[PDB]
């Protein structure tokens, strides 16, 4: 509604490959407090993959890309990053970026739930 | 990404202070590139007199960012992903029965022209023998530019063998060991094996007094199926 966001990178990949994801915001940027990665494979639920804190850039990873994956974010840019290293084939999702602007306690941003704005998604393939 | 900077044609320059056994000269080039095509188009002088070494031995030192690179292989274009930071390219070349050419140079934008700044030294080379006695044929043939990443130093690796023509009839090899790392710091992409088809040709201009040589160059990359 008042953000709008647009994530690119994802294309087909081999394992052991990494690739970084990006996602544009726009909009009522200012109010921005989190950003976080889901990702969807087939026959799956949304699945959490990190989320970053908008004013200090702390970072929290799930169980199954953590060591592996590297979330950052630019705030003049108003845009996120996932960086994904040693990529598996278990990792072929499409992969959705998601933001919030009320504040929060950390442990709520890995819920699919805690978001308030969310992207068209972009598809990451791991042969 | 670096690869928005080369959708039009990109004005080029060349610089390069050489010292052959002990022969010292320079080069300066101007020209284009149109990685959309694959295309170079490039005239150089020697600005220091005659040169001392043939110029076919020169083609490969004097911007393998203007390859062009197939939809299907974008994601493998280390070069164009530098830019414009750009990349450091150093070389050893060992002239078969010969002495070896070393390189190092920079690759980089500075504003919108594409600029290639080299340092080479040779050595060893035989007085007598194709290249200080001038026995290459003014001309150049089809090659295979083969590339490979090399993550620890975040670049790629290269390697080719070049095949000059000599007057005589026989070929001149010239074995070719490739090093390219990025100069910043930003996202680079690291390729899956893969090489450059290459070609060039060399020309004069009738209406140039100076030692000077022509160029045009279509590179396009290929080994990737999907």
């Amino acid at each position: 509604a008042q953000v709008q966001l647009v994530e690119s990178g994802g294309r087909l990949v081999q394992a052991g490959d990494s690739l970084r994801l990006s996602c544009a915001a726009s909009g009522r940027t200012f109010s921005t407090s989190a950003m976080a990665w889901f990702r969807q494979a087939p026959g799956r639920e949304r699945e959490f993959v990190a989320a970053i804190t908008w004013t200090v850039g702390n970072t929290i990873l799930g169980d199954s890309v953590k060591g592996r994956f590297t979330i950052s974010r630019d705030r003049a840019k108003n845009t996120v990053d996932l960086q994904m290293d040693n990529l598996e084939p278990e990792d072929t999702a499409v992969y959705y970026c998601s933001a919030r602007s009320r504040g929060y306690v950390l442990s709520v941003l890995r819920s699919v739930d805690s978001y308030d704005y969310w992207g068209q998604g972009t598809q990451v393939t791991v042969s | 990404k670096g690869e928005e900077l080369f959708t039009g044609v990109v004005p080029i320059l060349v610089e390069l202070d050489g010292d052959v056994n002990g022969h010292k000269f320079s080069v300066s080039g101007e020209g284009e590139g149109d990685a959309t095509y694959g295309k170079l188009t490039l005239k150089f002088i020697c600005t220091t007199g005659k040169l001392p070494v043939p110029w076919p031995t020169l083609v490969t030192t004097l911007v393998q960012c203007f390859s062009r690179y197939p939809d299907h292989m974008k994601q493998h274009d280390f070069f164009k992903s530098a830019m414009p930071e750009g990349y450091v390219q150093e070389r050893t070349i060992f002239f078969k029965d010969d002495g070896n050419y070393k390189t190092r140079a920079e690759v980089k934008f500075e504003g919108d022209t594409l600029v290639n700044r080299i340092e080479l030294k040779g050595i060893d080379f035989k007085e007598d023998g194709n290249i200080l006695g001038h026995k290459l044929e003014y001309n150049y043939n089809s090659h295979n530019v083969y590339i490979m990443a090399d993550k620890q130093k975040n670049g790629i690796k290269v390697n080719f063998k070049i095949r000059h023509n000599i007057e005589d009839g026989s070929v001149q090899l010239a074995d070719h060991y490739q090093q390219n790392t990025p100069i910043g710091d930003g996202p680079v992409l690291l390729p899956d094996n893969h090489y450059l088809s290459t070609q060039s040709a060399l020309s004069k201009d009738p209406n140039e007094k100076r030692d000077h040589m022509v160029l045009l160059e279509f590179v396009t990359a290929a080994g990737i199926t999907l």
